[PDB]
DNA sequence: TCCC
DNA sequence: TACAAGGGA
């Protein structure tokens, strides 16, 4: 077994670099493989040499500059170009060091330098850093080439994002799903199936992708990957990026799960869909005070959310159809 | 002793498959030849013939499954039973047994996912209110209990008068189902395999068109479903 | 046998590139210019496959890009048949009968069969819907793609200009790219392209062009073009002048509102010769009630025939004399000119008619497709028009591809297992709407009386309706621009009105108005100074000639279009 | 267990074919400590029965079924042993979102 | 300083 | 939601 390290810098942006561990190595093959959490290291094991694991890379990021190119110093709205990068100079240089990346790569040549990691794959770096009585110049975090452009790859794959324009200003909700116990080839590709490209939601009807838990409820509303976590143990890591007056900064770091509000929703969606799905979107686009209610009565399991949001969503346009009722009462028990 | 159909029984069902088939055979097999080089893997015509045949057999073992037959006697609704599934199950494990390969065993289990129709998963608009969604599907998945007992002696006897090689059963609790399909679906929608997959599968499952010559059906099209039935008449007259 | 040749036209030039093809390939190129009137392109190489049973392919599919004359591929294509069915049998009755079956023009209706037909005709505007669709009847699921994988799919001058929506290389080299890993032959006719393109989309296929050995090719001829000013009563001293000879004018509109006035205008100023037998046979434009086949086998006549952007492909007029157009982006030009088919010469002649610049803004979008158009004087009837196209298209949009609601991602992720187009996830794949003609004066009393769900009460199936004649009613609609509604709404099996907001592409429709059988309706510094302009758009509706700073398109029809608010210094 | 009717009765009071908009009664009896002012709150929701008859037979459309007295009985039988307000305040909020089903009663 |  | 306050090449 390879049982590849995996460097100890951030349990963000570790979980990044051992998360797109597993999806360089399925583009070469590795069958039979796991990943086991250290709390932030995420080692893997795996039977893979490290050829394969370096064709996979070389894959994958091949196919991620393929998209890239297909829209225009080039700036594309990409998730690793422009969807995520909140800086516009990071626009061109993820590109620019992707392609180094692979130029050093197809030629069985390993790197020979560092780079500065963005905010976007961690929220726990930045420009600065407080050393005895103040800061240094420049950007004291740097980390190697090849781990960058792999967690990039592996933000890309899986971890969704949602942005919102709003004007000039910008939102750009960032999750990602971390397993704690064990994790097989599966479930990490039910995982990835959760990934949905250019999330450029933008529009003036759609503003509810505000208050970051209802975006996410949102884009839950129509995942139907798998309902695996009913079985396995998974937490969710989410973050805020804002563009208030060219004024970029992150002002949230709640971390709370994932696990029960979907299998809430799953729960409550076994009656039909024809009135389940338009009944999430009436309440989240009408009643936002009420899916407020509902969204903290999910995450709370207070008896008096769920009343509140009907009452909500009745009162504007919310028809309340009775199955939906009836797959609340269960949920009560 | 076991029937498929509620019109018609096993036997005088999946002979009428197997035989339109044996028709249907010189137009349909290159195709699937020429698809199948893509795989990795490759067999002559008469392996095809005979994988075929496998899924001629095996995609309707699933149907006598001893509850859902029972509502199909009766008019008694089935809210959406995949026994394609547990058909899959059966084809995965024992073209294991036969054909001594992986990837083909997977293949013909996607070729019987997508009998009579295909699982649908992700990436909705609200517009699947009947049993085309994961959530029934696992629902069916747990309800189900097992099989006819009578399913193995009458499963030998098949494989006995189509290729009469070796009689083997795979037997199914509802956990190992479970693993088995959730394995193959899900590795089906993602792999590197990107546009492979859909070619190559759909490949397999157009020549599965003989159910509309099975049972009695009144569409006004099927006359032009007709039309490509049988091929061009090798001989002049 | 592959030596005999059924058809009157002996051995071509390509007779043998035919084994290029086989049946284990790739990508396979074929070029010549004007292709449009002797194709004769991959029709032999499945004619000589079926002779003697043994089909080395399932079936074939000949792609019609955004609007042609699809109905005459489809009797080109039965006339073929019914020609290989001789020296055979089925005397002559029942060979027409089954001729006529096994050609289907597969419009998107009729769920009962997704994709059958020994030989079909499509268009890209519905291939890309056949890529995901569900077609379940009898809880069967026939997948419309799944006969497109084994079938020879031959596409035809699809890089040609449209409405700002379809004219995107991109696409098309996603869509061979795709097609290349499923092991199946692919090939492409077109007249004119960039060299640019012939290598992303061909990485090692070599181009066989035009060569100067065996020369048997279908010469052109001697064609002369030249500039003229874009006035009705110009160009009437030059149709007079024709009919009486006995050819033809051919009068080709870049948009439906043009054409819709061109052909009044001009058959009651004339008041010559018979209008019912002659006129009132002209191609198919979301007009006709419908079918399109009622006049468009009756065009083989040496008459006036009026047009628009829909001849530009599909045509196998014998008898080609003037053709006058509006502005076009040269590669649409070259294509419509080269009508002239059968025996070289026969003085064919071409024209553009454009007052200054009006045409521009439905076919060019200005920039460079409408900055360069008019720097089109040389006849390149020759294989050297691609040293031509370079600097007219591809020097200032191709380089920046600059273009609006282009969805490829929608066609990566989208497609990897199986999808479904009417319910997309965010960007809906803007290809065509159907609408239903109908006149009711009296009759409206809510529900629209008829065209009922027709739910488990009355049938048992509750799948059931008199849609059967709709097959050949419904028109070729694409979501352009609709600010506010004109016609009765439909959600699902007509009726139930409702959809006031915003309603969607695809499906539903009903005109009740636009519906009647006669017609349906509601750089002199800058270029001399710099290079490598912007694209996209701006605040004004115009491409941007962007020299060294600002210098945006004061010009076209944009201009006059914002003048109504802002009518001052000199309209900028 | 006898709440789908009562559940009926009570959306007979909210659903917009009833211009009445009783939102008082169904706000109080949501919002119940103990058992006083939930029965009091329940008394004033079904006395409004004649109001929604007469309506509902002027309108056309099928006069609402008030709930039987079979299951009238339950509601006191099951709640006097209800001494915890917590295990009442689930059935109290049941009742609640019952009433704000659709319930389609004029066609 | 450039770069939103 | 109005204002400010920032991250980088
Ligand atoms: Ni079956
Ligand atoms: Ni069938």
């Amino acid at each position: 077994f390879n049982e590849f390290k995996t460097p100890q810098i951030d349990p963000i942006f570790d979980l990044y670099v051992a998360y797109g561990y597993v999806v360089s190595l399925i583009r070469g093959g590795a069958k039979e493989a796991t990943l086991i959490p250290h709390g932030a290291s995420y080692l893997i094991q795996t039977d893979v040499s490290n050829e394969e694991f370096r064709h996979g890379l070389v894959d994958a990021l091949s196919s991620m500059l393929s998209l890239h190119i297909a829209l225009a110093k080039l700036v594309s709205d990409a998730d690793f170009s422009a969807g995520a990068n909140i800086n516009n100079v990071y626009w061109d240089s993820v590109p620019r060091n992707l392609e180094k990346l692979m130029k050093d790569l197809e030629k069985k040549r390993s790197v020979k330098g560092t780079a500065t990691i963005p905010i976007t794959l961690m929220p726990s770096a930045g420009k600065y850093m407080l050393k005895h009585f103040g800061v240094q110049g420049g950007n004291p975090i740097k980390v190697d080439l090849l781990n960058y452009a792999l967690a990039w790859v592996g933000f890309h794959y899986y971890t969704p994002y949602i942005k919102y324009a709003k004007g000039d200003t910008t939102w750009i909700h960032i999750y990602q799903i971390a397993p704690v116990e064990e994790v097989d080839m599966i479930s990490i590709l039910s995982l990835k199936d959760l990934k949905m490209h250019l999330p450029h939601y933008y529009e003036s009807n759609l503003d509810f992708l505000i208050n970051r838990r209802l975006a996410l409820l949102y884009h839950l509303l129509h995942s139907e990957a798998l309902e695996l976590f009913t079985e396995k143990e998974f937490v969710i890591h989410s973050y805020t990026l804002e563009r208030s007056g060219n004024n970029q900064a992150i002002r949230s770091f709640e971390e709370e799960e994932i696990g029960k509000l979907m299998d809430f929703l799953w729960k409550l969606k076994r009656r039909d869909f024809y009135h389940a799905i338009k009944f999430i979107d009436d309440l989240l686009k009408k009643a936002t005070e009420g899916a407020l209610a509902l969204i903290d009565a999910i995450m709370n399991e207070r008896l008096e959310g769920f009343y509140t949001a009907l009452k909500l969503g009745k009162k504007a346009g919310v028809v309340s159809s009775r199955e939906i009722v009836a797959a609340l009462e269960d949920i009560i028990c | 002793s076991c029937k498929a159909f509620q019109g018609q029984t096993l036997r005088e069902h999946i002979e009428a498959m197997l035989a339109a088939w044996e028709i249907v055979k010189n137009k349909y097999i290159p195709s699937i030849i020429r698809v199948m080089k893509t795989v990795g893997v490759k067999f002559t015509e008469e392996d095809a013939d005979k994988f075929m045949k496998t899924l001629i057999i095996l995609h309707d073992v699933g149907k006598c499954s001893e509850v859902y037959q029972k509502h199909l006697s009766n008019n008694e609704p089935l809210r959406g039973f995949r026994h394609e599934l547990v058909s899959a199950y059966y084809a995965y494990n024992i073209l294991k047994d036969m054909f001594k390969d992986e990837t083909i065993a997977f293949i013909g289990a996607l070729v019987v996912m997508m009998h009579h129709e295909p699982i649908l998963m992700g990436q909705i608009r609200s517009l699947d209110k009947e049993e085309l969604t994961p959530e029934v599907v696992l629902d069916k998945l747990r309800t189900f209990n097992g099989v006819m007992e009578g399913t193995e002696s009458f499963i030998k006897s098949m494989i006995k008068e189509k290729l009469g090689v070796i009689p083997k059963v795979p037997s199914p609790t509802q956990e190992d189902v479970l693993r088995e399909v959730i394995r193959l679906s899900v590795l089906a929608r993602h792999r590197p395999d990107s546009g492979k997959l859909r070619m190559v599968v759909g490949a397999l499952l157009i020549p599965l068109v003989c159910d509309y010559k099975g049972a009695k059906e009144r569409e006004g099209e099927s006359p032009k479903f007709a039309e490509v039935l049988r091929v061009e008449m090798m001989k002049a007259a | 046998e592959l030596t005999g040749f059924e058809p009157y036209d002996y051995q071509l030039r390509a007779w043998e590139k035919i084994r290029e093809i086989m049946n284990n390939g790739g990508k396979v190129i074929i070029e010549v210019p004007t292709a449009g009137g002797k194709t004769e392109t991959a029709v032999m190489p499945f004619f000589a496959g079926i002779y003697n049973n043994n089909w080395p392919v399932a079936r074939l599919v000949y792609v019609l890009p955004t609007r042609s004359l699809v109905e005459k591929q489809a009797e080109r294509l039965r006339n073929l048949v019914y020609k290989l069915l001789q020296l055979k049998g089925k005397s002559k009755e029942e060979a027409e009968k089954l001729a006529r079956e096994l050609v289907v023009v597969e419009y998107g209706l009729e769920k009962t069969h997704a994709f059958l037909g020994w030989v079909v005709v499509t268009t890209w505007d519905a291939f890309l819907y056949g890529l995901a669709a569900h077609r379940t009847v009898g809880n069967r699921f026939t997948f419309p793609a799944g006969a497109i994988a084994q079938s020879l799919v031959i596409f035809d001058e699809v890089q040609m200009y449209q409405d700002e929506s379809m004219y995107m290389p991109r696409l098309l080299s996603l869509v061979v790219g795709i097609l290349e890993e499923a092991n199946v032959p692919l090939v492409i006719m077109s007249a004119t392209i960039p060299s640019k393109l012939r290598e992303m989309i061909a990485g090692d296929t070599e181009v066989i062009t035009v060569d100067k050995n065996d020369k048997n090719k279908p010469s052109k001829g001697n064609v002369k073009v030249r500039l003229v000013e874009g006035d009705i009563t110009d160009v009437l001293n030059d149709i007079k002048k024709i009919l009486k000879n006995g050819k033809k004018v051919l009068v080709v509109r870049n948009t439906v509102r043009k054409a819709v006035e061109t052909y009044q205008v001009l058959k009651k100023k004339l008041n010559d010769t018979l209008a019912n037998p002659s006129d009132a046979l002209l191609i198919h434009s979301r007009f006709t009630i419908g079918d399109r086949r009622e006049k468009e086998r009756a065009l083989d006549s040496a008459r006036l025939i009026v047009a628009t952007q829909v001849v530009e492909a599909g045509l196998d007029l014998p008898n080609v004399g003037l053709v006058v157009t509006d502005i076009a982006p040269l590669d649409a030009l070259i294509q419509r000119i080269g009508r002239c088919a059968r025996r070289p010469g026969e003085e064919g002649e071409g024209i553009i008619l454009i007052p200054e610049n009006c045409i521009e803004h439905e076919k060019i979008v200005r920039g460079l497709s409408e900055l360069m158009e008019k720097i089109g004087e040389d006849t390149v009837v020759f294989a050297v028009v691609t040293s031509t196209n370079e600097y007219d298209r591809v020097v200032e949009i191709h380089y920046g591809e600059g273009k609006k609601n282009f969805v490829y991602v929608g066609d990566i992720d989208t497609a990897r297992r199986v999808l479904e187009k009417k319910r997309s996830k965010k960007l809906p794949k803007d290809l065509y709407i159907i609408p239903y003609s109908v006149s009711p004066y009296p009759d409206p009393l809510v529900l629209l009386t008829t065209y009922d769900e027709l739910s488990k009460i009355g049938e048992y199936l509750a799948d059931t309706t008199k849609a059967r004649k709709a097959l050949d009613r419904v028109y070729k609609f694409h979501y352009e621009n609709n600010i506010v509604p004109k016609e009765f709404a439909s959600y699902i099996y007509f009726k139930e009105l409702k959809l006031f907001s915003a309603p969607p592409e695809y499906e539903k429709r009903s005109r009740p108005e636009l519906y009647v059988l006669l017609y349906p309706m509601n750089a002199e510094k800058w270029v001399w100074k710099v290079r490598k302009s912007f694209k996209i758009d701006p605040y004004e509706i115009y491409v941007i000639d962007a020299k060294y700073y600002n210098s945006e398109l004061g010009f076209i029809t944009n201009l006059s279009d914002t003048n109504s608010h802002t009518d001052s210094d000199s309209k900028v | 267990g006898w709440i789908r009717n009562i559940g009926r009765y009570l959306s007979y009071l909210v659903d917009d074919t009833f211009e009445e908009y009783a939102y008082d009664v169904v706000d109080g009896i949501a919002k119940a400590r103990t058992q006083e002012e939930l029965l009091e709150g329940v008394y004033k929701a079904l006395r409004l029965a004649p109001k929604l008859k007469k309506k509902a037979e002027s309108k056309g459309c099928p006069p609402p079924r008030i709930p039987s007295p079979e299951d009238i009985e339950a509601l006191e039988e099951k709640v006097e042993q209800l001494s915890n307000p917590k295990d009442l305040r689930k059935l109290a909020v049941s009742l609640a979102l019952w009433a704000f089903a659709s319930w389609n009663n004029c066609p």
